[PDB]
C-alpha cells in the first residue's frame, strides 16, 4: 500500500511540476524517484482483474528514463513524460479497483489483488518517497502500533433509526406516554411526550432518558445541542409496536427544564453538561445520556389552560425536544463524513462492475447495516478499501 | 449478609439495589448522630423552619404531620459515601455507585463486599457535593487539594466560599436540593 | 403490565381487522319502545340481521336489547358486549339524567359501596363522586366541622340538610372534596357508592336522536368535551335511523375500541 | 444539630 | 381553454398577492336574498326593499345587483328550490318540529346533487357509496321500501302486499333518503304528487350561504352520524328585530360573501 | 440520460450515487387500513376535512464530483469574484446576469458563462492564495 | 494558516482566517413584544435563535395586521457582530422551523405563560441591508438563495406581514375580525452562514482545534484565569470579545493547530 | 403501566425471597364469607359476628375488612350470584339431590366466564370449542334443544311443535348446558323467568374459596368427563357443628389465603 | 454481523462453526397428534395443566479458537494471576473488577480490559514457565 500510495503521488507530483518552461533545479529528486520507479517496474508483468465485469488486463513495463542534461523542460520531453504517467495513471487506476472490489474475513489488512501483494515484495520497496496523508499516515502508525487518529467533519457514525419507547399505552392510544427518537448521520433528534401533561405525575413532572451507544469511541467532539427537536413537533399519524392499528400525536414543545447530558466512556463519565445550550465539546465518549423533564407550568393562562385539561381526552399533548449535532469529530478507527469521497468511490465502482456480495461487507454496502456491526474485520477491510480509494482519488477525482 | 457477618446496617443489576436497599439505612446512619457532613435531613429542617416563619397557614392543628410530611417528603433520593485510603466509594437510593480517588478523579469498579464492610463501621458522610457534580467542578473550575478534600468532608466553609465565589456548578445543585425539599 | 413498549417507524401497516373484528365480536343495539311502537312490526330484528349479514356482522353477532325509558335504562344498565351502542332521545326535562347516563356508561368506575348509619364519608379528588341508583333516590346532605357539628344544617333535622336530589332514579353527586358530610338517604329503595372514574369506556356509543349535544360529561364546567362515541342525528321515524346506523356502522366500530380494564357484566367495576 | 432536633424530639417521646 | 378536462397546474411562492378582486366582484356579480313572509309582515313597509339597495349601494353592489325573493314557509321553500344567482343567501327559521326538515334543506342546497331519474314500477334500484340518496320533493312524499334478498324475495316484507312495507315516510315535503348501501330495495311512492331521483352527492355547493335565525346550531349536513361539521356558509344569528337582522346582514355582507365562493361548473 | 443507474426501494439515510442527470422520487400515500378513534375522526368522509394527509422527503446532498465548476459551502472563490466586482462597481456584462446572482447563473448554465466562470474561479482561487 | 496570520500580524500587514459554517453567533434564543397584554391574546412582536453559523427569527402577529394601516404591519431585527467579516458567502431562505409549531412560553417576568399557534405568510417587501460602520455596503430586495456579503459589521433584516386582501373561507375562518385570535400569522426567515473570512479567529465545524484546547484543560483541571470564562463556553467568549481574549485565543489555536500537527 | 397489551417478561435466579405478605395484604384486601341460614340457626346469636371478627383481628385481619353474607340455599345462591370482593370463601353443603347444581355453581363461580347475550327468538346457534357452553340462571328453567341438519332442518325434532324438542333441563334454578360443537341448535326457554347466556370458559378464578362441609369430593368442574380434578381451593370437612367449622376457617385462614391469589383481571 | 454463517437442522452430536458471532437456537414444541392413554391423561384440555411439556438443548463448546484471550479448563494463568492478587493483597485497579471476577471481566470486555488482560496473561505464563 506504501508502494502505491508512492506510485500516485509521483504521479500527481510529475502532472503538476513537470511542465514546459520549468526547471530542473525544482524537479531533479522527482526525476530521480521517477527514474528508480522506472528501472524498479521495467521487467515486472503484472495481472489485473477477473472478477465481476473487471476486464483482465496484462501489464508489462518497458519504459525508456529521463535524462539529467537539460535545464529547461522541452516538449520533446514533457511529451514523452506524459505518455509514461498516462500508462502509469490508468495502471493505478485498475489496481485501486481490483483491491476495492476484493474482500476477506482472515487477513484483511494484509493485500488482496496479488499483482498488489507482488508490489509488497522487497524488491518494489525502493520506491517510498513519502507517507504524508492522513490515511496512509494512520496505516504505518496502525502497523508500528501507536496513538491514531482520523479527523472527521459531520461524521456517518449513527446509523438511521426511528422508533419510539411507550411507558404507559393503551390500545386507543388516548393517554400516552414516552419518548420517540430519530437517529441519523451526525444527528439526533429526540422528543419525549406525554398526553397528560403531568396532572397525575408526583410534583408534576416527568423524567424523560435516550441512552445511545456508539460503536466506536470519539475524541475532541464538538457537538450543537439545541431545545425543540424539529421533525418531532407537528401533527402526526404513527403506527402501533407490532403494526396492527395507528394513532395520532399532536404534540406542543416546552422547554426541556432541569437538562442533563452526559457523555460517558464504558460506564465512567467524561463530560457532563446541565443546561447549557450551543456550543460544547466532549474530549472522550463513548455512550450518551440525554436526560430532561416535562415539568407543568403552575401559572397558566386561560387559552393554554383550555389545552391542558384535568380529563382524558387531551387534544394537545405536551412535548420536550432536543436536537443535538455533531460538527466535528476525532476517531481512532475509519469512518464516512460529509466531506470525502471514498465511500462513494467504493461503491460507485461497485455499483458499475457488479460485484457480488462478499463475505465482509453487506449488499450494496448500506453504512447502517455495516455500522451496525463494526467486527475488526470489518473495520480493517473498511480501513484498506477508503484508503486506496483516496489514492485513488488523489489521480482521478 | 453481603460482608463479615450479619450487622443489620447491611441487610438485602443487584448491586444497585443492595446499595439503593443499604442507603434507605444510611439514612438512619444520618439521624442516628454518625455522620460528618452537611447531614442531609439537617438541610431539610433548615428549609422546615425557613417555610413555617412565612407561610400564612400555620395552625395548632395545621403544623401536626406537616412536621412529619416534611421529614418524610424532603430529598426522598439522597446519596452517601465513605473514604478509606484514599479510595470514595458513593451510594444512592437511586440504584447509583461510583468509585473513584480523591487527588486524580477517575472512575474505578465499585467494590461491593468492601463498601459495606466499611460503611458498617467508618463514619459515612453525605452527597451534597457528589461526584458528578464534583467532577464537573474539578474539569471546569480547577480546585486545589485542600479545597478538595474539604468539599469531600463536606466542610461549610468551602461550601459557603464556593457559594459566595458564585460557581453555577454548585449553585445548581443546591437549587435542585431546594426543589427536592418541596413537600 | 409495568413493562415498556417499543417499536420502528420502518415496519409497514397489517391488513384490515375490519371483516374478521365482526366475526369475532359481537354487537347490541339499545333502542326505546317507542320505535319499537311507531315500527308495529315483529321481524324488523331479523330484517336487520339479514342486512347487517351484508356489512359483515354475522346472524348470531347482532343483539337488540329494548329499554322501556331512559331511567328505567339508567337503573343498573346491564351491558355485557363486545360492542354496545344505544340510541337516546332528547328531553330538557332528562337533560341531566341522560348527562349523568352518558358519565356512567362512557366511563369506567371503580365501586366501593356506603354506610351511612354508621359512618361519614368525604371525597379525596375531583373524580370520586357519589351515584346512587333505585326507583327514587331523595338525597340530602349536610357538611361537617372538624368537630363534627352542623355548617348550615342540623345533624338532626334532616329537614334542614341541602336537598341535593328529589325523586331521581340515578344521581351523581360531586361535593366538596376535602369535607366531611352527613347524608340521609331512602336506603329501603336506593343504594349510594362512593366510586373513582377510571378511564373511560370505549366499548359504548351514544346516540342522541334528537336535538344539539348538551352531554357535558365532565362534572367541570370548562372542559365541555364531546368524545368520539358521541353521534348526533336529527329524525322524524326510526326505520331511517336504523338504516343510518347499519350503513355507517363500520365508522361507530372504528371509533369505538374494545376494552383493555377487565371482562365485567357490570357498567362499573366493584372491589368493595 | 438540625437533625439534633429530630433527635431530641424522639428523646423527649416520653414526655408525649 | 380546454374544456372538460382536469390538467396539473402549477405555480410558486415567490408571486405577491394581487389586489382586492372585493369592491369589483360586487360590479361584476349579483346577489340573492331569500326572506320569509313573517319578515316582511313584521317590517309592514312597501318600499324596504328599495332602502336595503340603497343601503348595499353604500357598501358597493350597485342597484339592479341585488335581488329579494320571498318563501311562504321553509317546506315550501325546499320544494323544488330554483337558486340560480352568482351568490345566493337564506334566512331560516329554527323550529323544534322541523329540525329534519331543515337540515335536508340544508343538505339539498349547501351542496351539489348529480341526479339520475327513477322508475320505481319498472325497475328496482340500490346504492352503490355513502352518497348515493334518494331525493324526493313534491307536496306531500308517502315512501315505503321493502328490502330484497339474493334472490328477489322479501325480507320483512312481502313484493305485493304493500302494508308490509317499512315508512320511512310519511307525508312530507321533502325527503332525502340513505337505505343500508348494498342491497335491492322494492319501493311505493305517491308518484302523482312526488318525484323521487335517485342522487348523488358531489364537492359542495360554495354559492349559498345558509343563516339560522334562531337557536343552537342543529344542521347535521352528514347522513353520516359521526361527523356532525359545520362548514363556513352556515351562520346563525339571535334575533328578536328583523330589521336588525336586516341590518346586521348589510353590515356584515363582505364577510358572508368571502365565505361564499362561486361556483366552478 | 433517461436510462437507469441506482434504484433505492424502502431504503433511508445515507446512500451513494455513482452518475445521474435526472432525479425521480416516486412516493404514495396509503390510507391507514385499521385506524383508532382519535385518527378516524380526522379523515372523514366528506370534504370539510381539517386535516390534510401529506407525506414528505428530504433529499440533502453532502458530497459530490462534478466534471464542471461550481459553489459549495467551503470554498470561497465566488464570494470574491461578487465583492470585487461590488466593491469596484464593474458594469454588467455580456456573459452574467446582473448582480451574478447563483439562482439565475445555474437556471442558465451555456458553455460560455461555464468557461466564464471557471476562468473567474481559477483566478480567484489564485487571489486567495496570496489575499484571503 | 495560524502561523503565517501570526507572521502577518507581527509585521503588521492584511491577514485573514478562511472558515467554513463559522461559530460567530453566540447562542441567543429569545423574543420580543412590542403589544403585551396580562391575558396575552393580542400580541404583535418578534422571535429570535441566532446560535452558532444560523439565524432563525420569526415575527409575528395574533391580529393580522387587521387594524395596523394598509393591512401591513413592519418587522426588524438587527445583528451587530464583534467582529467585522468579509466575502462571506450567505443563505437566505424563507419560512423558519423552529418558530412554526405551537408553543407554550412564559412571560419575561416568568409570573405566567401564553400559548403561540402559528400559521406561516411569505415575507413581502424583504429587505436584507448587511451595513459597515452603519453605512449599508450590500442590498437585497425579494433576493433568495445564494447570496454574498463584502464587508459588513451589522445585519438588519427587514419584513412584512401583510394580511391577504382575497382570502377563501378556510383562511378566512382563521383571522376574524375581533379580538379571540386563535391562529396568530407569522412570517419566518432562516439565514445561515456557509463561508466566510475574517481577520480574526474563531470556532467552526471544520477545525477542531476549541476542542483540542477545552479538552486539554479539562483533562488537567486548569484554574480558571482571569481572561477566559470557565470550561470556555464560547457564548461567553464571544459575547465579550475583546483583544486581550482574542489575542489570548489566537495563541492557543495556533499551539493547538502545532500540537495537532503531531499527536491527534 | 400499559394496557391490553402482552409484552415478554424476564427474571433470574440469583434474586433473594422478599419478606412475607402476609400481615399486610391482611390489611389492604378485604374478605368475605358465605355461610347458610343453618348455621345461623343452629347458632341464635346476635353477636357471632363481631366475635369472629375479634377473632380474625388476632389472625391479623382488621375490623372492617371482614364481611359475613348469608344465601338462604344453594339454588337461591346460584341465581346471580354477585362476587364482589378481594378473598371470597364459600361454605356448601352436601345433598345427592343437588350434586349436580352445586357442581354447576362450582363451576361458574371457580372459573372466568366471559358471556355474551342470546337471542333465543331470531338464531340459532352452535358451540365451536369444548370451552362454549350456555348458561342460564333465574327462578326456574326449562330448556328444550333441538339440533339441526345441513339444510336447516331438524333432527329428532320439529321446528314448529316444540314438544317434539329434547328436553334437558326441568324447573332449575341454575344449568350449564353442552352440547354437540358444530351444529346449529334451536332453542325453547321460558324467557320471562330465565335469562340464557352464551359463555366461554377462560382460566380459573383465583379469588373464591369453596368449602364442602359434608360427604366425599363429587364436584366435576371440568365438563368432560375424563380429568375430574380437584383443585388447590375446593376444600373438604367433616361436620356434626358450625363453630367448629367456623373456628377451623379462622384458625386455618391462613392456608386459605395462600391457596388462593388475587384476581389478574 | 447479523449474516448467517453455519445452518444446522435436525443435526445432532459433533458440529463445526468456522465463524459467529451470534448463536439462533429456535426450535418447537409439537404436540403428539396421535396419544396413548397414559400420555393422553397428562395434557387435560383444561386450564389446571398439572404436567408442563418441556423441550430442552445441552450445547457444549469443547474446543475453539479466538483472536482475543479468555479463561478454559486447560491452563493456569488467570488462575496465577489471581492468586497472586489475593495472596499481596492489591486494591482493585481501575480497569479489572473486584477480585478479577470472570464473570463481570467478560459481562464489558472493553479493549483496555482485552489488553491488560492478555498483558498479564502473557507474563503469567512466563512465571509458570520457571515457578509453577
Ligand atoms: C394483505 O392484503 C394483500 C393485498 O390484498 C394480500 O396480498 C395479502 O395476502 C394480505 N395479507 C394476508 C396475511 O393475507
Ligand atoms: C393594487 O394595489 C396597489 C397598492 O394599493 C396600487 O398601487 C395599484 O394601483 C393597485 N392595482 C390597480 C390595478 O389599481
Ligand atoms: C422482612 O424481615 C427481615 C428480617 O427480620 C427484615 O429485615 C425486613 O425489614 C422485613 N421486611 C420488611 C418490609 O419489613
Ligand atoms: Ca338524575
Ligand atoms: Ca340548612
Ligand atoms: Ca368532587
Ligand atoms: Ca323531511
Ligand atoms: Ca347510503
Ligand atoms: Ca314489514
Ligand atoms: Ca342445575
Ligand atoms: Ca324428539
Ligand atoms: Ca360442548
Amino acid at each position: 500500500m506504501d508502494v502505491l500510495y508512492s506510485l500516485s503521488k509521483t504521479l500527481k507530483d510529475a502532472r503538476d511540476k513537470i511542465v514546459e518552461g520549468t526547471l530542473y533545479s525544482n524537479v531533479s529528486d522527482l526525476i530521480q524517484q521517477f527514474n528508480q520507479m522506472i528501472i524498479t517496474m521495467n521487467g515486472n508483468e503484472f495481472q489485473t482483474g477477473g472478477i465481476g465485469n473487471l476486464p483482465i488486463r496484462n501489464w508489462n513495463f518497458d519504459f525508456g528514463l529521463l535524462g539529467t542534461t537539460l535545464l529547461n523542460l522541452d516538449a520533446n520531453y514533457v511529451e514523452t513524460a506524459r505518455n509514461t504517467i498516462d500508462y502509469f495513471v490508468d495502471f493505478v487506476d485498475n489496481v485501486c479497483m481490483d483491491e476495492m472490489v476484493r474482500e476477506s474475513q482472515r487477513n484483511g489488512i494484509a493485500p488482496q489483488s496479488d499483482s498488489l501483494r507482488k508490489l509488497s515484495g522487497i524488491k518494489f520497496k525502493r520506491i517510498n518517497f513519502d507517507n504524508s496523508s492522513e490515511y496512509i499516515e494512520n496505516w504505518n502508525l496502525q502497523n508500528r502500533r501507536q496513538r491514531t487518529g482520523f479527523t472527521f467533519h459531520k461524521p456517518n457514525i449513527f446509523p438511521y433509526s426511528a422508533s419510539f419507547t411507550l411507558n404507559r399505552s393503551q390500545p386507543a392510544h388516548d393517554n400516552l406516554m414516552g419518548t420517540m427518537w430519530l437517529n441519523a448521520g451526525s444527528e439526533i433528534q429526540v422528543a419525549g411526550f406525554d398526553y397528560s401533561c403531568a396532572i397525575n405525575a408526583p410534583a408534576n413532572i416527568q423524567q424523560f432518558e435516550h441512552i445511545v451507544q456508539l460503536r466506536r469511541v470519539l475524541t475532541t467532539a464538538t457537538i450543537t445541542l439545541l431545545p425543540d427537536a424539529e421533525r418531532f413537533s407537528f401533527p402526526r399519524v404513527i403506527n402501533s409496536a407490532d403494526g396492527a392499528t395507528t394513532w395520532y400525536f399532536n404534540p406542543v414543545i416546552l422547554r426541556p427544564n432541569n437538562v442533563e447530558v452526559e457523555f460517558l466512556l464504558n460506564g465512567q463519565i467524561i463530560n457532563t453538561y446541565q443546561a447549557r445550550f450551543g456550543t460544547i465539546i466532549a474530549r472522550n465518549f463513548d455512550t450518551i445520556r440525554l436526560s430532561f423533564q416535562l415539568m407543568r407550568p403552575p401559572n397558566m393562562t386561560p387559552a393554554v389552560a383550555a389545552l391542558f385539561p384535568n380529563a382524558q381526552p387531551f387534544e394537545h399533548h405536551a412535548t420536550v425536544g432536543l436536537t443535538l449535532r455533531i460538527e466535528s469529530a476525532v476517531c481512532e478507527s475509519v469512518l464516512a463524513d460529509a466531506s470525502k469521497t471514498m465511500l462513494a468511490n467504493v461503491t460507485s465502482v461497485r455499483q458499475e462492475y457488479a460485484i457480488p456480495v462478499g463475505p465482509v461487507f453487506p449488499p450494496g454496502m448500506n453504512w447502517t447495516d455495516l455500522i451496525t456491526n463494526y467486527s475488526p474485520s470489518r473495520e480493517d477491510n473498511l480501513q484498506r478499501v477508503f484508503t486506496v480509494a483516496s489514492i485513488r482519488s488523489m489521480l482521478v477525482k | 449478609s453481603v460482608g463479615s457477618s450479619a450487622s443489620c446496617w447491611t441487610d438485602v443489576s443487584s448491586i444497585s439495589t443492595q446499595t439503593s436497599t443499604i442507603s434507605r439505612r444510611l439514612r438512619l446512619k444520618e439521624m442516628a448522630t454518625q455522620t460528618e457532613g452537611m447531614n442531609f435531613d439537617d438541610i431539610s429542617a433548615a428549609v422546615l423552619k425557613t417555610k413555617i416563619d412565612r407561610s400564612t397557614q400555620i395552625s395548632p392543628n395545621t403544623l401536626p404531620d406537616i412536621v412529619t410530611e416534611a421529614s418524610e417528603k424532603f430529598i426522598p433520593n439522597r446519596a452517601y459515601r465513605v473514604i478509606n485510603n484514599d479510595e470514595v466509594f458513593e451510594a444512592g437510593t437511586d440504584g447509583r455507585f461510583f468509585a473513584y480517588r480523591v487527588e486524580t478523579f477517575d472512575e474505578i469498579p465499585f467494590d461491593v463486599q468492601k463498601f459495606a464492610d466499611l460503611v458498617t463501621d467508618s463514619p459515612v458522610i453525605s452527597a451534597i457535593i457528589d461526584f458528578k457534580t464534583l467532577k464537573n467542578l474539578n474539569d471546569n473550575y480547577g480546585i486545589s487539594r485542600q479545597q478538595a478534600f474539604n468539599l469531600l468532608r463536606s466542610d461549610p466553609r468551602v461550601l459557603r466560599e464556593f457559594i459566595n465565589q458564585d460557581n453555577p456548578i454548585i449553585r445548581n445543585r443546591i437549587e435542585q436540593l431546594i426543589m427536592q425539599c418541596r413537600l | 403490565i409495568n413493562l415498556p413498549i417499543t417499536g420502528s417507524m420502518d415496519t409497514a401497516y397489517a391488513n384490515s381487522t375490519q371483516e374478521e373484528t365482526f366475526l369475532t365480536s359481537t354487537l347490541c343495539l339499545y333502542y326505546p319502545t317507542e320505535a319499537a311502537t311507531e315500527i308495529n312490526d315483529n321481524s324488523w330484528k331479523d330484517t336487520l340481521s339479514q342486512l347487517f349479514l351484508t356489512k359483515g356482522w354475522p346472524t348470531g353477532s347482532v343483539y337488540f336489547k329494548e329499554y322501556t325509558d331512559i331511567a328505567s335504562f339508567s337503573v343498573d344498565p346491564q351491558l355485557y358486549c363486545d360492542y354496545n351502542v344505544v340510541l337516546m332521545k332528547y328531553d330538557a326535562t332528562l337533560q341531566l339524567d341522560m348527562s349523568e347516563l352518558a358519565d356512567l356508561i362512557l366511563n369506567e368506575w371503580l365501586c366501593n359501596p356506603m354506610d351511612i348509619t354508621l359512618y361519614y364519608y368525604q371525597q379525596t379528588d375531583e373524580a370520586n363522586k357519589w351515584i346512587s341508583m333505585g326507583s327514587s333516590c331523595t338525597i340530602k346532605v349536610c357538611p361537617l366541622n372538624t368537630q363534627t357539628l352542623g355548617i348550615g344544617c342540623l345533624t338532626t333535622d334532616t329537614a334542614t340538610f341541602e336537598e341535593v336530589a328529589t325523586a331521581e332514579k340515578l344521581v351523581i353527586t360531586d361535593v366538596v372534596d376535602g369535607v366531611n358530610h352527613k347524608l340521609d338517604v331512602t336506603t329501603a329503595t336506593c343504594t349510594i357508592r362512593n366510586c373513582k372514574k377510571l378511564g373511560p369506556r370505549e366499548n359504548v356509543a351514544v346516540i342522541q336522536v334528537g336535538g344539539s349535544d348538551v352531554l357535558d360529561i365532565t362534572a367541570d364546567p370548562t372542559t365541555a368535551p364531546q368524545t368520539e362515541r358521541m353521534m348526533r342525528i336529527n329524525w322524524k321515524k326510526w326505520w331511517q335511523v336504523f338504516y343510518t346506523v347499519v350503513d355507517y356502522v363500520n365508522q361507530i366500530i372504528q371509533a369505538m375500541s374494545k376494552r383493555s380494564r377487565s371482562l365485567n357484566s357490570a357498567a362499573f367495576y366493584y372491589r368493595i | 444539630m438540625a437533625s439534633l432536633i429530630y433527635r431530641q424530639l424522639l428523646t423527649n417521646s416520653y414526655t408525649v
